[PDB]
């Protein structure tokens, strides 16, 4: 009735190709998120998902119309027919919209000229890790967005009061990292282009270590263990020594390779192949003892005789310390 | 006022014109410039022989019709004018699967300057593809280029430079590649002959060196170890045959 | 259901239906059976899943879409899809755990006072999986649930149908993936106290052996299931296993130690403990199958 | 068929006081348990529509709280008019409804 | 918006009856139509429903075979017919239409029907 | 492991639509890919896929055709991934029988009629199709009516039954383990004093 | 070139000219090198791929399309396009074959009497390859093919332009990744005979550690060959290795 004619008055004489303010002021975008999920954080290629709502709010004098209802509430079939920022992620690998059913969009204007263009998105951001310290680590990896086209002299972004919004945090996606906080953030980068206003949301988060003690603290400590055991097998019995020395080593390889798999082919040492690196030593010491101790017997038995009750009380000692001064010193930081 | 005045100029400028005809149609070639601006190099597979990289890729060129007076500002506008206008058609040689980013709009920018320069941007995420000599893996430097020419328009037609020359390339000394490190990056300009004519080609290049340290400590730590442990079946004397042998064998197996 | 993801997948007829004043006429058809390209010149409804990933709509061959305007005014609006949902998984009891797959519908951009939602038939009979319509390997469709709620956006009140899919995960396959394996792994350890004790490499190779089995089977089973962060039922069964084969050995290194000097001790302890491992290894079998299956 | 049971079958209780009537489900009845009341020699009133929805038209002292199978229905500030039955009845299914409660005033 | 009855039925156990629910407000193709049963001093209890756009009927198994209900759309007008009586459905019955959370919002006035010799 | 196979077909249909006939020219008349946008093609759609394209290269590869008393040909060239729940009870020595659901999406069998164009040769090519895995023993066409909420609906179906070539698993799975069974037979020829031995023969077998 | 999927990918500047009588013009120029957008708006021909799998016309940052009319209406239309194509395989002398992988163009919808095809040049040199221009790392690009024949199917006979592209395999990949492992295996069998025989477990662990090896390398170097029902030349080797090496261990358990 009267909803069609508004629409069809605001849309005459109407340039979409143009922002409002066009030659007079800059735009102020009020932005708000709400995070739906933050999906899986995965080091391999340096990034991680995530999925909003992204609302916009701006003013437009050009639609601005004269009646008894206050709000226009649409579709998203006149979102592609009036000025629309061009508001791009700067930190995005992939990122696409929803179109299922329909274009998840939605725009409503007011009595005044305020347009409100909200959206679903679904981002896969990137963000470098600093992977040390790794598994007992915390990022804080962003996401951030301005115009594209528009420079800060056209357009400038403005975070609300409640700018953004999680959700309960439980249905998100998040298996090895936990989320902790946020922070919001605007700033202006130089371009080739110009001084573009940028706004950027940190997600705080913190990895889990359920996965990985139960993937390689607990198998390599279990290998440690049982490459003891060897001590207390009597030093006749060559084959099963030297059985016990190898597969152990073997172990440790094949943990250590299938622990290196997790995170990506970066070049620094972390805190869990120190570990693993200690444990391999350890192991190997093992063998080492045992060979020296084979080589002694034959040359003095007395020497070699208290080698085997040295060690029985030298290496738990020496692993139990190793434990307490890395997971201290790993917990601390 | 100012809105209606950047209407009407943006009305006229766009009435009665041609997208099918490039500037100077006629007359001399049209000289487009260049800048990228790179995001990110996001994955150099040695298994699929080639890389991905994220850019701001940035032309600049100057048509005559598109020059208007009366304001004095540069005028920014939405993106979907590019679509009405004439851009060049420039294709990158050696990518695989390209594609310009569409959140939330389409990631490209239409700029038109007082004196009828046009600077037209996008942000394209391009996985090139760069044939490399292993021969030396992993002690070894990778050179591969990124081929930006003219499709449609020859020598004769268009005519590409990089926008500054030296610093038209940004953005290259911040990335951090996991596995490599970019140790230099060249620009070079040059024509190439196929079958229907000349055109020309800018070449984008960074020589990438591998790091060391993960080879070392995922494969040539565990290889010396196990060459070491081979070493220790000396010190078992010859009566345990078992023992020296099991270690051997399971040391070659290893 | 990818399971290493927290998602599934589901392919559906999504049928519509509401009424429009505007569409109405009068013709010798009462009910105009009309193209895919008709519902794009007329308003539909923006229906959304709340949690959907990244779901397709069919356009092969043509749009697969469906809309049939009836004399009254009435619109029948058929849409076939492909939606990728989100089912959040509490995965406590792997792999004897049961789940309920929600997916959430409701309208973008149309608040509660403008566009509400309602089921067709009777709720307990709108959403319908059909016989043959089964793509599960691991779970077992036990049937459906659905509810309608309102949800307090941002931007106002929402209604929100939910559809709960009950899943029911089948042993079958973990059974002789970890379960069998561990427990011939185990037996083959404790079939280690039948030798002499004169043979000590033999006795030796196989508690080291078994020890081996279960770090790669640990290993192996832990590379199925995503990356969770805490311990599930195969993780415990698979930690106990463990916690059998070495203390296996370890019974092998203090009978081996005893040899020599105390040779009735070891004796003993190689006779008593050729039972009692079997028999704590059945009860512990006996309890964590009652508490997991009766779970 | 989905019995509903409803609690207690006969109840009196005074005036401005608050009050609780309950309805439980053998199965699974999301939030379409319905609350009607019904005067002496008239048609039911839908009172609840849905777990916790108020109808058009009634007071702001009925409020209903439900869940899966377990549902409520309770009155605040009661009045001298309230003297009447209150059904429940679950439409997840075909409709069946509860066997009726009669406050009553004392 | 409004359901209008008959009067009430005095009819002799083992003949038909015939209750119709004339609608005013409304159009009965948009929702659904009940009919219940209440006797005197117990809880309502529900006969069938029909769907009046498509002519879909469903009844309750104590119902099937007994009642049939049948919809005329060009008066607005919902019948259920009972075909044998016996001597202990002696209730008021009601007729009713969907409302928004699948409840019956708008109720008739109630027929009573009786049979005795 | 994702229960489905891929198939590429030419698709083709025919129908007559009273509209597109003319009598002026005599000879048949092949347009433009384009103008299919323009005219009605039946919304046909494959019940079983799960993601599907017409190839778009060099241009969509679609073809229409009009004849002059009103015959419609039209074909189309598609990739389509279709869903095929395996049996695999006896795998690897199995065999499969899946599909290619044809179905109609808007009209209804009172409104649209679906049949093999020959009946019997309707489907070409079957023969000459080679499979690294599997062999084409069979196939069928067939015609149906299926029944939803919203109508009764025409339908045809092609179904193929696929063997499972054997000597690959023989050679690859079921030749190894007979041989770790034979090898593991070596533990009864070496003299029950050597200990050592059978134990890691057997152990390491079992590992195998 | 993808053995297991039994493809290849092949990236080309596709040429096709011809003559249309109705573009004909008369001006300054005598060839208009037109845009991407012209050529949809006249008639080009649908020449599709016979043997396509997932091909790709790239449109990035325009559609890689060029038009060149000339004054006397001939036409010139080139494309840039990727295509992934079929190349049935036989593989009985892995890695010692040599294929001949196709790729068959042609009109779709357009039969003999309506569009014909042809080199534009001789047909030695037509299909050009460039010389930086492999991206092959397990086969050697020998030269091409081309052939012309005429096909029929259920809508009439249509003109094909076939390529044939020779590659030959290179080994010296195999050689290193199994070649080298089931000779030393057979080699470090042989090892155990010059043992002592007074050390039994230790010739036990060499034949049975050998054969296991052996059952490794042959599931290995199987899991990269695709499921084809015959044995290959790979195959052959590592059965009579296996061969060789139970021998081995068979024959220390006679000793
Ligand atoms: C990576 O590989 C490319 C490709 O080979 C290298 O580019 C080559 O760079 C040299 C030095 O800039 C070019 O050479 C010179 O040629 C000009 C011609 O006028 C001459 O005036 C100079 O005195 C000099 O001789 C050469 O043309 C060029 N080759 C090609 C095919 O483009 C590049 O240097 C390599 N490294 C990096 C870091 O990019
Ligand atoms: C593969 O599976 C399909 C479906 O599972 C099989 O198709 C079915 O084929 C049989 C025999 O051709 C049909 O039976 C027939 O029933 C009609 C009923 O009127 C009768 O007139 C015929 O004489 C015949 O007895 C059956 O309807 C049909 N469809 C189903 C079960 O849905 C197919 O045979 C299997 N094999 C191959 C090689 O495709
Ligand atoms: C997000 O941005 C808003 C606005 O910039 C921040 O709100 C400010 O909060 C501080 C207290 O921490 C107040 O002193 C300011 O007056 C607020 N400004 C306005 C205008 O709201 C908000 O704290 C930011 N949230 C973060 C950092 O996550
Ligand atoms: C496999 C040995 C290794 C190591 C051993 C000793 C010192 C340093 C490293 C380790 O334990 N873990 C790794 O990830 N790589 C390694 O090389
Ligand atoms: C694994 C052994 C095998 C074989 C051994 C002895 C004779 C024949 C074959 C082989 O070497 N390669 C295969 O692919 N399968 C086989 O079973
Ligand atoms: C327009 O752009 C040019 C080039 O960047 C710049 O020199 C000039 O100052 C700009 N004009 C205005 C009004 O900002
Ligand atoms: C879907 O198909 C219709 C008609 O075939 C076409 O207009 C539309 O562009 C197609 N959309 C996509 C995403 O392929
Ligand atoms: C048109 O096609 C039909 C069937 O393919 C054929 O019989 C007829 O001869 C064709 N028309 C001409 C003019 O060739």
């Amino acid at each position: 009735g009267d909803v069609t004619v508004i629409l069809n008055n605001l849309l005459e004489g109407y340039d979409n190709k143009l922002r409002p303010d066009i030659g007079v002021k800059p735009t102020l975008i009020h932005t708000d998120m709400y995070v739906n999920s933050i999906g899986p954080v995965n080091a391999i290629n340096m990034e991680y998902t995530i999925d909003i709502f992204f609302a916009q709010t701006w003013y437009d004098r050009r639609l601005k119309f004269n009646s008894t209802i206050k709000v226009l509430r649409l579709n998203s079939n006149m979102v592609g027919k009036i000025w629309i920022p061009d508001t791009f992620f700067r930190n995005s690998k992939k990122a696409d919209a929803h179109w299922i059913t329909t274009p998840n969009r939605m725009l409503r204007i007011w009595n005044d000229g305020r347009v409100l263009y909200t959206l679903r998105l679904t981002i896969d951001a990137e963000c470098q890790l600093q992977l040390h310290n790794f598994p007992m680590d915390e990022h804080s990896c962003p996401l951030e967005f301005s115009s594209y086209g528009y420079p800060r002299e056209e357009i400038v972004y403005q975070w609300k009061r409640s700018s953004v919004e999680v959700g309960d945090t439980r249905s998100w996606r998040l298996y090895q990292f936990s989320f902790v906080g946020l922070r919001n953030t605007t700033e202006v980068v130089k371009t080739t282009s110009g001084d573009y206003v940028v706004m950027s949301v940190y997600f705080d988060l913190s990895r889990r270590m359920g996965y990985f003690t139960i993937q390689t603290y607990i198998p390599c400590t279990l290998i440690v263990v049982l490459s003891w055991v060897s001590f207390w097998i009597n030093k006749d019995a060559v084959p099963a020594r030297t059985s016990l020395g190898i597969t152990t080593v073997l172990t440790m390889t094949t943990l250590s390779t299938i622990a290196r798999k997790s995170l990506p082919k970066v070049s620094y040492v972390t805190a869990m192949d120190l570990f693993v690196s200690v444990c391999f030593i350890f192991v190997f010491s093992a063998l080492v003892e045992y060979g020296t101790l084979h080589y002694f017997v034959s040359s003095q038995p007395a020497r070699a005789a208290k080698m085997d009750s040295y060690a029985r009380i030298f290496f738990p000692t020496a692993f139990c310390l190793f434990n307490l001064v890395y997971w201290v010193s790993y917990l601390y930081l | 006022s100012n809105m209606s005045l950047v209407k009407e100029t943006v009305d006229r400028l766009l009435k009665g014109y041609d997208i099918r005809l490039r500037p100077d149609f006629g007359g001399p070639p049209v000289a487009v410039g260049m800048n990228i601006d790179i995001a990110s190099i996001d994955m150099v597979s040695e298994v699929n022989m080639d890389y991905t990289l994220t850019m701001y890729f940035q032309q600049a060129w100057r048509d005559k019709r598109l020059s208007y007076n009366v304001i004095p500002l540069n005028l920014t506008l939405d993106n979907r004018v590019a679509d009405q206008l004439w851009v060049p058609d420039t294709y990158f040689l050696n990518d695989k699967k390209s594609f310009v980013h569409g959140v939330t709009v389409k990631n490209r920018m239409i700029r038109l300057h007082p004196d009828g320069t046009v600077l037209y941007g996008l942000r394209i995420t391009t996985t090139a593809a760069c044939m490399m000599d292993l021969r030396r893996y992993p002690l070894d430097e990778q050179n591969c280029t990124l081929e930006i020419e003219s499709y449609g328009y020859t020598t004769d037609d268009i005519e590409f430079y990089w926008r500054g020359d030296d610093n038209a390339v940004t953005g290259v000394t911040k990335i951090e590649l996991p596995q490599f490190s970019i140790v230099d990056y060249k620009l070079i300009t040059k024509k190439v002959v196929f079958s229907t004519g000349s055109y020309p080609r800018l070449s984008l290049s960074f020589k990438l060196k591998r790091n060391i340290g993960y080879f070392i400590l995922q494969t040539y730590m565990p290889s010396i170890l196990i060459t070491i442990l081979s070493w220790v079946s000396f010190w078992i004397n010859y009566d345990a045959s078992a023992a020296r042998v099991a270690l051997g064998i399971t040391t070659v197996l290893t | 259901v990818s399971d290493h993801d927290m998602e599934y997948t589901i392919d559906v007829f999504f049928r519509q239906s509401w009424k429009d004043e505007r569409l109405k006429f009068k013709g010798p058809m009462t009910v105009l059976r009309l193209n895919n390209l008709m519902a794009s010149k007329i308003w539909t409804p923006d229906t959304f899943f709340h949690n959907g990933k990244k779901s397709v709509a069919h356009n092969m061959t043509m749009p697969n879409k469906l809309l049939r305007i009836t004399e009254d005014g009435t619109l029948l609006y058929t849409m076939r899809l492909t939606v990728r949902a989100e089912c959040p998984m509490h995965l406590e009891d792997f792999p004897m755990d049961a789940h309920a797959c929600p997916l959430k519908f409701g309208s973008y951009a149309y608040t509660r006072a403008e566009v509400v939602y309602e089921w067709t038939r009777e709720p307990a009979r709108s959403v319908v999986v059909a016989e043959d319509g089964s793509r599960l390997n691991q779970y077992d469709l036990l049937g459906q649930t659905v509810d309608s709620g309102i949800v307090q956006s941002s931007t106002g009140e929402y209604v929100v149908m939910t559809t709960h899919f009950h899943l029911k995960r089948k042993i079958g396959y973990f059974v002789i993936q970890t379960y069998l394996p561990c427990i011939m792994t185990v037996i083959l350890s404790q079939v280690s106290f039948w030798l002499n004790r004169e043979s000590v490499p033999a006795r030796t190779v196989f508690g080291v052996t078994t020890v081996l089995t279960m770090t790669t089977l640990s290993i192996s089973a832990r590379n199925s299931l995503p990356k969770v962060a805490y311990a599930t039922a195969m993780d415990w069964f698979i930690a106990v296993c463990y916690a059998f084969v070495f203390s296996a050995l370890i019974e092998f290194a203090t009978v081996n130690y005893f040899t020599k000097s105390q040779p009735a001790r070891a004796a003993k302890i190689d006779r008593l403990s050729r039972i009692a491992f079997p028999l704590l290894f059945g009860i512990f079998n006996l309890v964590y199958w009652a508490t997991y299956l009766n779970r | 068929n989905i019995v509903m049971t409803q609690s207690p079958k006969s109840m009196s209780m005074s005036v401005g006081e608050r009050v609780t009537l309950s309805c439980k489900a053998s199965e699974y009845v999301g939030t379409y348990v319905s609350w009607y009341q019904q005067k002496p020699e008239q048609s039911p009133k839908l009172l609840i529509y849905g777990a916790s929805n108020r109808y058009t038209g009634v007071p702001d002292r009925f409020t209903g709280s439900g869940s899966a199978t377990d549902f409520t229905l309770t009155i605040g500030s009661v009045q001298a008019e309230d003297l009447a039955d209150y059904h429940c009845g679950q439409s997840y299914s075909y409709p069946t409804f509860g066997a009726g409660t009669k406050l009553e005033l004392k | 918006v409004q359901l209008q009855q008959s009067g009430a039925e005095l009819v002799k156990p083992g003949a038909s009856v015939k209750l119709s629910c004339t609608a005013s407000g409304f159009n009965i193709k948009d929702t659904y139509m009940y009919w219940v049963k209440q006797r005197p001093e117990q809880g309502l209890e529900w006969i069938g429903r029909i769907d009046p756009a498509n002519g879909d009927t469903k009844y309750d198994p104590k119902f099937q075979g007994k009642a049939t209900i049948t919809t005329d759309t060009f008066s607005n007008t919902a019948y259920l017919q009972l075909s044998s009586l016996t001597s202990e459905d002696t209730a008021v019955y009601y007729c009713a239409r969907k409302g928004l959370r699948w409840a019956m919002d708008y109720w008739g006035q109630g027929t009573s029907v009786t049979v005795s010799t």
